[PDB]
């Protein structure tokens, strides 16, 4: 069973630059029996190249395929907004079809510092028995950021979950949400709840906090 | 009382493509199957029903030598009870098959550098072939709900495609020349015999 | 136009059994190579099965003996019967037609989700992320299974400046999601912000208003 | 015309792996399908599976699917049969047979591979005599012999007077005692007049333990 | 998955006479294209590999004698040895090769029938060398009898033994066509010295009454 491997895993260029997506097989596969697909988030795969180099119908002249033997290439000569997505390669030489791992293409932009916000748990939620402290990091770039929670200046670990948005199509920025979860009993035992954010756009780490009881 | 043309079939300069496979009726001859069993040229020799040694002691009504070219990965599909593009659409063998299947690599003969477009295979068909059926239809395939009326395009595909043999392909994707011997016996007079 | 429409999936216990559907428009499945292709959550694509025009079928190792593919031309549709369903089968499942060397997988279906999990169905509790002293506010959707939910703001009339992060599963087993919008600090007592959460597997429509606290 | 030749005798403990072989020499081999037949002690023949060396199309019998694995190597004209975990019940003799087609009789056969699976360890025999009876017809004939008591594994070769005497000798087939060791008895009938003039010696050879033993049989002096 | 049955299981027939080894199938095994049926007859002598004798119902392998013939059609087949010779005595199997899985018969053990011969029975007490090890084997020998059926029953002071007796039989003797049986009674020295009279009682067709040969433990007999 033939085993396609892509490189690079992740890659980020700017609009208009050239992108060179690779795909090498664990066995020589003839150029005729190999395809390249594009899949945008939430959608379903779009066929781009049938055969190593043939544009499927409707594909702009900027996508091109090349290669032979065990090394194949997909190339976008100029990158346009709608061309940022994950791209997969597929072999169809045996009837046991196999895909590549996929290359995520992202947009490169200027470093953007995050706007940090912190929200305490609602009194509606405290009546239930638990308390969720939410920290918001809106419209920053790059995605790398380290958020560390502090409860009375004691670092918290193992009770905080985070999520990251896909890059917003207008400004090409990420937003991060970290939720620190704890019981109402544990919530009332401490006073100062803080969120400390460390990012490239920040010369020094930025901290946003609050006191239990609007104190 | 004369010799059999097996040499005509195996050592032929050109071989037909799979969908349009050639059949030779061998009769009124006496043949030495030893040349075939004791040869190092073959890469595959699968008899299904009869011992090819011990064969020269029998006599048959008709022996048929079918011949064509497939890719190496498809040679396993030339066999009773088999499924694939080649077995269903191009060349089928019956379950009560009495015969032999011989195959040898020919990348040096049937592979052009730019692609030998003379070898074809049927890729589209709405019904699997019956055993020993031969389809040479070139009518455009209606994949869609819309008729094509002799014009190809979307959902209208030419029913034959080219293997496109080239020599740098792996051993799996290289052209193999295949001969299929079939032994039949009616209650009619036997004419294909062996020596002595 | 030329379309492949999928129905079939949803939530089923292990050892279960589903039947997925690939309904067809302006492409006859009795005539084509048809394959099914699944994408397990967050991972890439995996081949599953193929039905030849003449009815010869092939299946991937992880599914041999449990999956089975079948067609009705009268409705022009391709069914896939899954049995003995395990966790890892949880995926989004595409059916599509390949043309092999004439083109490959040119028409693809929308996708039918399958989750394999013994968990019971639960609705969200929505809670208010209050602004304080350009401001930011939001709603927190918590303890919901299965996925997804949809968060709108002002019944679809606020759109710019919202981010509605993806669900994280938590040690409960229940998914949980936040959603925020960034808002002009001045307009707070003037404009009133309602977030409209819709969880369909539980028919829950929650409407919760966000307001700065005393 | 070609012939088949298999590997040597095997002795394993329960749980060990094993992979026996069957190589074919001769012309006309590309056509031969090679099958494996198992024969337990004194019971009939059982067809396990068949393979074709050229492309390793392998078909098992329903009784042995997943219990063994038949493989091939067309470069050396060799078929193989291997177990993952040998059971004590796998003790048998395994032939490889060759038919020149798939629906064809097995014309050419191997010589056989005897496999013995037992938790027993190698042990040389202990030989005890069988002295002729005092109540013996002095005018007629008497019988005597040797008793080869506990050995493992098989076989032992027993001759009388270094091969100088074969007529009237009966060497019996061995039995497998409950202790996992083998037991055998060898006898000879002789004229009673020769009881006091000729010395009778049985020669026991057990090559696995490298043990040669000669035991002197004489009427019990009393 | 094609059951196959031979008949009968023994079949003792005299020198030069006819031997009829049946074989029943479970499915018509006629390839209609060649209208031949796919059954084979094999011969195996003890310790030898099976030699193929008959390929197809009637075709005969080269180098085999003109006395072997195969017959039958449909689902009933027969192998017949016309003028049996001693050099033919073996176990015979039938096998179908219509389709995988191939299947054999149970086998027919075919021997020479001769006149009934009573056994020469002897009994030996255990040697003192073997008693030094710790166990005791009393051996009883049945020499040159026919047929092979024989019952050996051990008695310790007229007490019937069961579950401590193992027996072996020689192959049919090529000179005189006779069998020999050896039954070994193995028991602890304790259990051995507790009794005095040890008897081996042999029952065979050639014996008008059961013949017993015994000895007394310790006395020179
Ligand atoms: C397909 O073609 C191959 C090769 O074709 C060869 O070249 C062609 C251009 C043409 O000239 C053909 O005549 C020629 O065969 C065939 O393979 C050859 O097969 C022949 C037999 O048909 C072989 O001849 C043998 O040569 C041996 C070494 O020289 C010799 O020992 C052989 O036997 C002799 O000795 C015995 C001793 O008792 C005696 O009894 C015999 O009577 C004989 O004299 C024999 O002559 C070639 O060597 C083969 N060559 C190669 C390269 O394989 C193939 O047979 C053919 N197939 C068909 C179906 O026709």
């Amino acid at each position: 069973e033939i085993v396609l491997t892509q490189s690079p895993g992740t890659l980020s260029l700017s609009p208009g630059e050239r992108a060179t997506l690779s795909c090498r097989a664990s066995q020589s596969v003839p150029s005729s029996y190999l395809a390249w697909y594009q899949q945008k988030p939430g959608q379903a795969p779009r066929l781009l190249i049938y055969g190593a180099s043939s544009r499927a119908t409707g594909i702009p002249d900027r996508f091109s395929g090349s290669g032979s033997g065990t090394d194949f290439t997909l190339t976008i000569s100029r990158l346009e907004p709608e061309d940022f997505a994950v791209y997969y390669c597929q072999q169809y030489g045996s009837p046991m079809y196999t895909f590549g791992q996929g290359t995520k293409l992202e947009i490169k932009r200027t470093v953007a510092a995050p706007s940090v916000f912190i929200f305490p748990p609602s009194d509606e939620q405290l009546k239930s028995g638990t308390a969720s402290v939410v920290c918001l990091l809106n419209n920053f770039y790059p995605r790398e950021a380290k958020v560390q929670w502090k409860v009375d200046n004691a670092l918290q670990s193992g009770n905080s979950q985070e999520s990251v948005t896909e890059q917003d199509s207008k400004d090409s920025t990420y937003s991060l949400s970290s939720t620190l979860t704890l019981s109402k009993a544990d919530y009332e035992k401490h006073k100062v709840y803080a969120c400390e954010v460390t990012h490239q756009g920040l010369s020094s780490p930025v901290t946003k906090s609050f006191n239990r009881g609007e104190c | 009382t004369n010799l059999c043309p097996f040499g005509e079939v195996f050592n032929a300069t050109r071989f037909a493509s799979v969908y349009a496979w050639n059949r030779k009726r061998i009769s009124n001859c006496v043949a030495d199957y030893s040349v075939l069993y004791n040869s190092a040229s073959f890469s595959t020799f699968k008899c299904y029903g009869v011992s090819p040694t011990k064969l020269n002691d029998l006599c048959f009504t008709n022996v048929y030598a079918d011949s064509f070219v497939i890719r190496g990965d498809e040679v396993r599909q030339i066999a009773p009870g088999q499924t694939g593009k080649i077995a269903d659409y191009n060349y089928k063998l019956p379950d009560d098959f009495t015969g032999c299947v011989i195959a040898w690599n020919s990348n040096n003969l049937d592979s052009k550098v730019g692609g030998n477009y003379n070898y074809l295979y049927r890729l589209f068909r709405k019904s699997n072939l019956k055993p020993f059926e031969r389809d040479i239809s070139t009518e455009i395939y209606q994949a869609g709900s819309t008729p094509c009326n002799g014009v190809e395009g979307f959902n209208c595909y030419f029913p034959l495609q080219s293997y496109g043999f080239q020599p740098t392909n792996g051993v799996g994707y290289q052209p193999y020349r295949v001969v299929v011997l079939s032994f039949e016996l009616l209650h009619a007079p036997a004419t294909v015999c062996g020596p002595k | 136009e030329v379309q492949l429409v999928e129905s079939g999936g949803g939530l089923i216990q292990p050892g279960g059994s589903l039947r997925l559907s690939c309904a067809a428009s302006g492409i006859t499945v009795v005539r084509n190579y048809m394959t099914w292709v699944r994408q397990a959550p967050g991972k890439g694509l995996e081949w599953v099965s193929v039905i030849y025009s003449g009815g010869t079928t092939y299946y991937a190792d992880s599914v041999k003996g449990r999956f089975t593919i079948s067609r009705d031309n009268s409705k022009n549709t391709m069914y896939l019967q899954m049995n003995s369903l395990r966790a890892e089968d949880t995926a989004i499942y595409y059916c599509a037609r390949d043309l092999e060397v004439v083109g490959a997988m040119d028409v693809w279906g929308q996708g039918t989700t399958v989750t394999v999990s013994s968990a019971s169905t639960k609705g969200p509790s929505v809670f208010p992320l209050a602004p304080s002293s350009t401001a930011a506010l939001g709603c927190l959707v918590k303890d919901y299974f299965p996925e997804p939910v949809t968060v709108s703001w002002n019944s679809g009339a606020l759109t710019s400046g919202v981010h509605t992060f993806p669900a994280v599963l938590q040690s409960s087993g229940l998914y949980s999601l936040s959603s925020v919008v960034t808002v002009p600090s001045s307009s707070l007592g003037t404009q009133t912000y309602i977030c409209n959460v819709n969880h369909k597997p539980s028919n829950t429509k929650v409407d919760k208003r966000v307001e700065p606290k005393s």
